[PDB]
């Protein structure tokens, strides 16, 4: 009954209405703090210089914006894959004009979610049964590291880094395929077939089961393993697409026997995509 | 018994004595073989024009101090000497393998003519071993003061070769006009080495005519044993080591700048070296930097085997320490 | 035959290795035959590249990585990163394939002829898996393996060629390294570096000095720990914190594994001292500077910079995100404070605006030797974190018992006090 | 050792250098490995040093701490404190490494030679050597013999001084000191009288006198200490065991290495300004220090600096190594410290 030892069996304890554990040890601040940051600079909090240009964005709601438009901007520019610590900083109002909150809370919320995987397996293995649930949640992790820290590595700022937001969200898919043509990456392709699919033997499944109950277990071996399977290759590529190893591309393909060019689909899918681009890049 | 990774402890046996004998030629052969391989190989790779303290040549110099194809000075006229010594040397290391072999596998395994034949444990014998073989080291001495009496060495400020008074008994006192590793003058050189010589030689008498005596064979604790024996051998090794590395870094007289290069400078980081104080091209150093470090680590790590060596020859046993850690956990 | 069916040993066709747990020879004639495939894949890929070299283009055009690795450490190249001949490369890929065919029969040796099970055969290669002893004992023979091989690269940058040094005058070219670093303050401050935007953990190096002391430095350390584990039994407290069995290493090695991959990968991508420009083309930071500044060439030919949030000079537009970008071509071009827009005016000597050109052309259609790489070896270390995971729940939950199942009669979630 | 009550404690071993306290063959080997590796630091540091000399730098600027205490002592310094040539200083150390590897030669001989006590062994003129930790003779004629070393010494250091020179900064070259002998000023500055102040000698002729005087004591002590016993008070008032007379040594050199620890930081005749570098001043905070008196920018602190606040250091903890011995040669346990928050009385012997 060492006070270490109590403290011990405090954590890994199988009474607490929410187990902790070690990885709970650190999963509970850093998520904590995710949490209070993402809804303090959610609600209320300055534009942001996202180009680098002294030119701000806004994202908040007490600045205009409403759940579906509002963000969290991603931090500036200026920045690049720079720590930005409070202490760090010439002055408050100037680091939140820089986007800090923005790299605290997806730093905190990253580790966080690591966290939660270990502390998923630890009570696995404390309650006696086989610790492959974290397997099976590896492949949304791989897909948040994705989007939120090595596509900003491959890109070298995290102001490409996805904001944290709705509508950001979906700029951030119009910016990634006009750069990245991601639609005929077949990986992509992957995982389309991995939640679409997924989604189909989900509810086969449950008809099945609820129809009925008025190698089997291979079956639920493959439930399990399919999409899964799909979310890891459609991380990876998001992944390669950080590093510039871009997807198919089709366009100029077929050409006339004198020397014109036929235009297929793949052409305006391209020219779809320059829209977009040119519509991107402020200046050249 | 002994496992294969330490298998010439075997040889430690006196149940198989001739066959040590053996390896020992067989080692002096290796030694006389290489004397002419290297050279070999050097002479192929020695350019004349450049300055000899540029590339891989520690033989050539070696040679070339002691006149061999030098005139006056930064001369060389003919490798066909450098050749000669060299396959000398190789030759001869034909005939100590013949030897190697004889006793190796066609000799008595165990010699017990029984007048070479001796124990880990008969003074007289050794005695009578350590004299012979000074005697011999002795004449080697008187042999090179003979070769600078007629032929002579080369000189940096005669700036030639030529051939050639003991106040040894003051250079032994590092008088200030002493400390003889910065000897200057050929005389010094050829007086004390016939005086060293002369000394082995008596010495060699003496001690084939005279046995080990008690007073001496007090301090002598443990040494009157294979393990006792080849540490103290090993512990004379590192110091004439040292002594060289000192010689190599510091004498220009002996070692000529011409083929050696400027003398070292000695620093010292967690470890000692010597330094070039040459404008030698960044990634090249002197033949003088190579002799004078390798020498000194070289005996550096033959004082850690004499250690090794006295302590397995008193009582110690080194495998007994990892049970001691294994007890204070 | 037996014990190759699934009734004999529990596992099913796709899960065949786990056989070889217990089963010394054969998994050792495993371990080599699969080296034996390593140094095989190393051996071929290098004479394939060099059969379709070609000495006009550069590497990374040409679309080489096993070539642009021996260049790196300057077999057979010369300055400004030049090929002078193509043999030393032949020379190391057929000593690799026949390396390779050596190995190959000693693993077709022990899987099949050789001794089942060293245990029979002998003790010191007959090992048990529990056994910490032998287990320390064998990974400390392994270390100083390693030692002396990271030794053998610092002697080669010392005194066999060098390396190719991108930070030599006019250029890269060909040296000797002669004044290895080997303050420990640099060391702690190479380790305590923040791996962030806010300089670079290990990844940051940037002069050559430094990586043959480092290499120096941790050649001598692995040497030491062989012996240290040679020669000392495992702690109490290391005892009981570790699970031992050969799965569990196998895992320990898989988290090792995965943390080296993605180094490498920061290494590959972020670096231009040991991984030259002038072979893996320019990164993207180097490709991102080298046009903006050939567009200042041009801008100050017929007739852009700005203040860094710190207040220096920098160059504008996207290019600020790498402000502080290092480079050979760029870094005389420098200043106390950014470089200057007074020396860009009569500074940029001929092979520097060259070099900028030829960098912006190939921006990482074209894919760059580093897009290769870092993809590769990012989904490599990704995966073997998933396998790192995977084995050491099952090493886990096998030492415990429950592995195969949860046990019907005495489920251990049917004893525990109800939350509510 | 101490073994409070119950004999044959079981040391670990972190305090397993107890386990040969009663081992007088390991002890000597012990000891004189310790002066091997006292010696063996001289040398190689004069030598680690030696190699990163920088005549353009002034002496003290640089960290070193034996290139000045042997220029002090003549070799090899020109006039003005110059390092004029180098090679005496390498000859220095040179001499020390040998005299280390002696030393060490007979550490490890001693402590595989014979049996581990010296009283078995064999050698029936190594028994002359066996010493107790009671009997007070045996000890007395020990110290005794030390102290004739250590006179020799003093002695050694007055010949030098009186025939090679020794420099003087006030002289500014090296220079003969002529050995004074006055023993009126001798206890003119014991009584440190307002005109003599014993950390502010200014002139060498009286740090020569006075160290005849202290070579004359040591070794008249000595002889004294070989011939005659103890007196019985000395009995009465001293513990006979082995952590005592260790208790009584590291109170000692506590109080001298204070003093010397004050030596430095003032006096600037024996540590000549241009090797050392500037006075220090005492300050007191919360502990003692030495403020360099010199803006430490761009030149570090002088060798005066780290020798004064080391060996403030060395003489404090030696004092708090001594207070612990002595309190449990005395026959006090600590381990009654864990009832002090008890109703329990925290007290013993
Ligand atoms: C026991 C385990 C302990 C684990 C401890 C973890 C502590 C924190 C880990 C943080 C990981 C990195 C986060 C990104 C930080 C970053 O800005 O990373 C950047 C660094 C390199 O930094 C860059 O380094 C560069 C070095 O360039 C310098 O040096 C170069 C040399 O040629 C050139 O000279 C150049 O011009 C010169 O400026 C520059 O300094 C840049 O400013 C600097 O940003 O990359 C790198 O460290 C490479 C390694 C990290 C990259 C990938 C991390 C992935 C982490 C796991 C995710 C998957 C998890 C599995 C589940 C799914
Ligand atoms: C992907 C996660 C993963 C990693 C990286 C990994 N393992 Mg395993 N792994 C083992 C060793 C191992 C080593 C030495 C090692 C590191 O080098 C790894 N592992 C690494 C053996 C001890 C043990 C037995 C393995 C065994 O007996 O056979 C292996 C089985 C198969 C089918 C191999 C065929 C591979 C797949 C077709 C993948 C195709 C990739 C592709 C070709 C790449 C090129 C691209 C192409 C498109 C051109 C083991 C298992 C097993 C599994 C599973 C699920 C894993 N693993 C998983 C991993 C067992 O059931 C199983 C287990 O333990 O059951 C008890
Ligand atoms: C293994 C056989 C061998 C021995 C034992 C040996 N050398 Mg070499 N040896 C040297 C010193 C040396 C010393 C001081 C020394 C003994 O104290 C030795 N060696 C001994 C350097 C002068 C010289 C380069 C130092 C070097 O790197 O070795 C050298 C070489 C070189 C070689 C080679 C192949 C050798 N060696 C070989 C040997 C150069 O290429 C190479 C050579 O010839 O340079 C063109
Ligand atoms: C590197 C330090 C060292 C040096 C200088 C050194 N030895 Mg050893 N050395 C020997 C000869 C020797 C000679 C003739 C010789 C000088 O010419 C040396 N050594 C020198 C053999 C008698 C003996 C076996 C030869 C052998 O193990 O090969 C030996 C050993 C041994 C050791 C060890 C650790 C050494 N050594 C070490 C050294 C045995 O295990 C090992 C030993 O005795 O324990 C099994
Ligand atoms: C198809 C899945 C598979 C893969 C790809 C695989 N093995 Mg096997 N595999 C071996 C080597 C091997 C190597 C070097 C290697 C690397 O590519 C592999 N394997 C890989 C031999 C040591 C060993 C003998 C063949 C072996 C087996 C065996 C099997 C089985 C079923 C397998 N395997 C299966 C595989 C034995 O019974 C059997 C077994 O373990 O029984 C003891
Ligand atoms: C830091 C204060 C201090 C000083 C300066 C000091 N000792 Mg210790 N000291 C010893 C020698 C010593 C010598 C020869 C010596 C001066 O030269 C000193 N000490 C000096 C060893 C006899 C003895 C074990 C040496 C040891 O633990 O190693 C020792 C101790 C010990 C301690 C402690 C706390 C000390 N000390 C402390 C000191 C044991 O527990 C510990 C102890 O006695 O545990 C029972
Ligand atoms: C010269 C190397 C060496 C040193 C450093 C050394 N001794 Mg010896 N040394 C002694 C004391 C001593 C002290 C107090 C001391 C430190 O001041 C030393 N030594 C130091 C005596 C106890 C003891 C009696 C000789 C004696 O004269 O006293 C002694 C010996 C002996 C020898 C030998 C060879 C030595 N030594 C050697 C040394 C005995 O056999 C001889 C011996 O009896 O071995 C068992
Ligand atoms: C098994 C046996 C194990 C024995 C011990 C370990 C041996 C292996 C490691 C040896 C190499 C260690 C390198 C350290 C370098 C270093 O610290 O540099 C840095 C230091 C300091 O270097 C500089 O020193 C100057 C001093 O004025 C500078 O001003 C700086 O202080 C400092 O940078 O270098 C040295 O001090 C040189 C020491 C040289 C020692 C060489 C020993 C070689 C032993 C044999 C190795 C194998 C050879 C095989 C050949 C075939
Ligand atoms: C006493 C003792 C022991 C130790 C015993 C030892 C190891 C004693 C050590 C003995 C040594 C190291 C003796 C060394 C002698 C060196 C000599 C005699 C040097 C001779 C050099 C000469 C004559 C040089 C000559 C020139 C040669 C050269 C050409 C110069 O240009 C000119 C000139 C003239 C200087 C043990 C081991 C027995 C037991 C110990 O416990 C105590
Ligand atoms: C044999 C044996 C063993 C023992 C084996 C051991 C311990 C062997 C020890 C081997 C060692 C440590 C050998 C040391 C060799 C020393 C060398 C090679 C010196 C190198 C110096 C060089 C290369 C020059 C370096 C420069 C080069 C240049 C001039 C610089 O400006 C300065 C300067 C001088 C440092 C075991 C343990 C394996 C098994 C036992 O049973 C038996
Ligand atoms: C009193 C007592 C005890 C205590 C006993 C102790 C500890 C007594 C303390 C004794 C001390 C502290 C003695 C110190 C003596 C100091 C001396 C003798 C100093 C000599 C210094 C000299 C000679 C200096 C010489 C020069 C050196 C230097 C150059 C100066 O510029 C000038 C010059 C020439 C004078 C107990 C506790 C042990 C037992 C109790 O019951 C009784
Ligand atoms: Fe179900």
């Amino acid at each position: 009954a060492s006070a270490w030892e109590r403290f011990c069996s405090f954590i890994t304890s199988t009474n607490n209405r929410l187990y902790i554990g070690w990885f709970g040890v650190l999963m509970i601040p850093t998520l904590l703090t995710a949490v209070t940051c993402f809804v303090i600079a959610f609600i209320g909090a300055p534009p942001v210089d996202i180009d680098g240009i002294r030119e701000p964005v806004a994202g908040s709601l007490l600045y205009g914006n409403n759940i579906i438009t509002g963000a969290v901007v991603p931090s500036s520019n200026a920045i690049g894959l720079h720590l930005y610590p409070i202490w760090e900083a010439a002055s408050l109002d100037e680091w939140l004009y820089n986007g800090g909150p923005y790299q605290l809370i997806i730093f905190h919320y990253m580790i966080g979610c690591i966290c939660y995987l270990g502390r998923q397996w630890e009570y696995s293995y404390r309650l006696g049964m086989r610790p492959w649930i974290c397997v099976a949640y590896s492949a949304p992790l791989a897909a948040t590291y994705s989007v939120f820290l090595i596509y900003p590595l491959g890109q070298g700022s995290f102001s490409d880094g996805m904001p944290l937001g709705i509508s950001g969200t979906f700029n951030f898919m119009f910016v990634f395929q006009a750069e990245h043509n991601i639609l005929m990456h077949p990986f992509h392709m992957f995982g389309v077939a991995g939640v679409l699919g997924g989604s189909l033997f989900a509810a086969m499944h449950g008809s099945l089961v609820s129809s009925t109950l008025v190698n089997s277990r291979s079956l639920h071996f493959f439930l399990g393993a399919w999409p899964v399977v799909c979310i890891w290759l459609t991380a990876m590529g998001i992944s390669t697409m950080a590093f510039n190893l871009n997807g198919f591309n089709f366009n100029h393909s077929i050409v006339d026997s004198q020397g014109n060019v036929v235009n297929t689909w793949a052409d305006v899918l391209n020219r779809a995509n320059l829209g977009f681009e040119v519509m991107h890049e402020r200046n050249a | 018994e002994y496992p294969w990774y330490s298998g010439n402890s075997r040889l430690e046996d006196p149940a198989v004595q001739g066959k040590w004998l053996a390896a020992h030629i067989a080692q002096i052969a290796l030694i006389v073989f290489w004397v002419g391989l290297n050279t070999f190989s050097e002479n192929q790779a020695f350019d004349t024009s450049l300055p000899m303290f540029d590339q891989g040549l520690v033989l050539i110099p070696h040679l070339a101090a002691l006149g061999f194809g030098v005139g006056s000075g930064g001369v060389v006229t003919n490798t066909f000497v450098f050749t000669q010594i060299g396959a000398i040397h190789m030759v001869s290391s034909f005939v100590l393998f013949g030897g190697a072999y004889f006793h190796a596998k066609i000799g008595p395994s165990v010699l017990a003519t029984d007048q070479f034949a001796f124990s880990w444990d008969d003074p007289k014998k050794l005695g009578y071993i350590l004299g012979h073989h000074l005697v011999l080291i002795g004449t080697g001495a008187l042999l090179f003061v003979l070769w600078i009496k007629f032929h002579g060495i080369y000189d940096p400020t005669i700036g030639e070769v030529r051939t050639v008074g003991d106040v040894v008994l003051k250079y032994g006192w590092f008088t200030p006009g002493y400390n003889c590793f910065f000897v200057d003058n050929l005389e010094d050189l050829a007086s004390g080495h016939l005086f060293i010589g002369l000394v082995d030689i008596a010495g060699g008498i003496f001690h084939i005519n005279v046995a080990p005596l008690p007073w001496s064979k007090v301090v002598n604790k443990y040494t009157y044993s294979p393990d006792g024996l080849l540490g103290t051998a090993i512990g004379g090794l590192a110091l004439m080591g040292f002594i060289s590395a000192y010689f190599c870094a510091v004498n220009t007289l002996v070692y000529p700048v011409e083929f050696f290069g400027p003398a070292l400078e000695v620093k010292f980081g967690i470890a000692p070296y010597f330094k070039d104080t040459a404008d030698l091209a960044d990634g090249f150093y002197t033949s003088r930097a190579w002799l004078a470090n390798i020498t000194y680590y070289l005996a550096f790590y033959m004082l850690q085997g004499h250690l090794y060596h006295t302590l397995k020859a008193m009582g110690f046993k080194f495998e007994d320490i990892p049970a001691v850690i294994a007890r204070d956990t | 035959a037996a014990g190759y069916d699934r009734a004999t040993t529990g596992y099913g066709w796709w899960a065949g290795n786990a056989r070889l747990t217990d089963l010394s020879g054969q998994l050792t004639g495993a371990h080599i035959a699969h080296a034996g495939m390593i140094t095989f894949w190393a051996g071929a890929m290098t004479l394939f590249e060099v059969s379709h070299f070609i000495p006009e283009k550069p590497m990374y055009e040409q679309g080489s990585i096993l070539l642009a690795h021996l260049a790196a450490e300057g077999f057979g190249v010369g300055p400004g990163g030049e090929v002078i001949s193509t043999y030393p490369y032949f020379v190391i890929g057929a000593i690799h394939l026949i390396a390779s065919a050596v190995l190959g029969f000693g693993g077709l040796y022990h899987t099949f002829r050789g001794p089942a099970k060293f245990e029979d055969y002998s003790d010191w290669w007959g090992y048990d898996w529990e056994d910490k002893e032998k287990m320390m004992q064998i990974l400390g023979i392994h270390l100083i393996f390693l030692g002396i091989g990271a030794l053998a690269f610092a002697a080669k940058a010392m005194f066999f060629g060098g390396l190719y040094d991108p930070w030599a005058p006019g250029g890269g070219n060909v040296r000797l390294i002669t004044n290895p670093t080997w303050n420990l303050g640099t060391f702690l401050g190479y380790i305590t570096r923040s791996p962030w935007g806010e300089g670079g953990w290990i990844v940051s190096v940037n002069n050559l000095e430094d990586v043959v002391g480092g290499h120096l430095l941790v050649g001598v350390h692995y040497i030491f720990g062989g012996v240290f584990h040679i020669l000392v039994k495992p702690w109490g407290w290391v005892r009981r914190a570790y699970v031992w069995s050969g799965e569990a290493y196998l895992s320990y090695s898989l988290g090792a594994l995965y943390m080296c991959g993605m180094i490498a990968v920061g290494y590959v991508w972020f670096n231009n001292t040991v991984y030259p420009s002038e072979f893996y083309g320019p990164t993207a930071a180097e490709a991102s500077q080298a046009q903006a500044m050939t567009f200042l060439i041009r801008d100050q030919r017929l007739g852009y910079l700005m203040r860094s949030p710190s207040g220096e000079i920098i160059f504008g537009g996207e290019t600020m995100r790498f402000w502080d970008f290092r480079g050979p071509w760029l870094e005389p071009l420098r200043g106390p404070n950014g470089l200057d827009l007074n020396k860009l005016r009569n500074d940029i000597q001929p092979w520097q605006a060259r070099r900028a050109a030829e960098y912006m052309t190939h921006a990482p259609n074209y894919v760059s030797p580093r897009s290769w790489l870092s993809t590769s070896h990012f989904c490599l270390a990704f995966f073997f974190f998933v396998g790192h995971i995977w084995h050491s729940g099952r090493a886990r939950a096998a030492a415990a018992g429950f592995e195969k199942g949860i046990e019907r009669k005495t489920e251990y979630a049917l004893s525990l006090p109800d939350i509510d | 050792m101490q073994t409070y009550g119950n004999q044959n404690v079981e040391y670990g071993w972190w305090s397993g250098n107890s386990r040969f306290t009663d081992f007088s063959a390991q002890f000597l080997a012990a000891h004189i490995g310790q002066i091997a590796s006292m010696t063996f630091f001289a040398g190689s540091i004069t030598l680690f040093e030696l190699s990163r000399y920088n005549p353009d730098i002034p002496l003290y600027a640089q960290g070193f701490v034996c290139l000045p205490q042997l220029s002090r002592v003549g070799f090899g310094v020109g006039a003005g404190g110059a390092v004029v040539d180098t090679y005496p200083f390498f000859a220095v150390g040179m001499i020390h490494l040998f005299a280390a590897a002696v030393f060490g030669s007979g550490a490890i001989f001693h402590i595989l030679t014979g049996p581990k006590v010296l009283a078995d062994s064999d050698s029936a003129a190594s028994q002359r050597f066996h010493f107790e930790w009671d009997d007070f003779e045996t000890q007395g004629r020990i110290l005794g013999h030390h102290l004739l070393f250590l006179g020799s010494g003093a002695l050694l250091f007055v010949v030098w001084a009186a025939t090679h020179g020794i420099y003087d900064p006030n002289v500014g070259e090296v220079r003969a000191v002529s050995p004074g002998f006055d023993i009126v000023r001798i206890f003119k500055y014991g009584w440190a009288t307002p005109g003599f102040n014993p950390f502010f000698v200014d002139n060498l002729e009286d740090v020569m006198g006075g160290h005849l005087f202290i070579a004359l004591i040591d070794i008249a002590g000595g002889i004294y200490h070989i011939l005659v016993k103890p007196w019985p008070y000395t009995e009465r008032i001293f513990t006979k065991s082995g952590e005592a007379l260790l208790g009584y040594a590291l109170g000692g050199l506590g109080l001298m290495g204070l003093v010397a620890a004050y030596f430095c930081s003032v006096n600037d005749v024996v540590f000549p300004v241009e090797f050392f570098g500037p006075v220090l001043q005492p300050n007191l905070g919360f502990l003692p220090n030495f403020a360099d008196t010199l803006d430490v920018s761009a030149s570090g602190h002088t060798s005066r600096f780290w020798i004064a606040n080391f060996h403030y250091f060395w003489g404090f903890y030696c004092i708090q190594g001594h207070l612990f011995h002595a309190l449990r040669a005395s026959g006090f346990d600590f381990r009654v410290l864990t009832k002090f928050f008890t109703t329990e009385t925290v007290e013993l012997g």
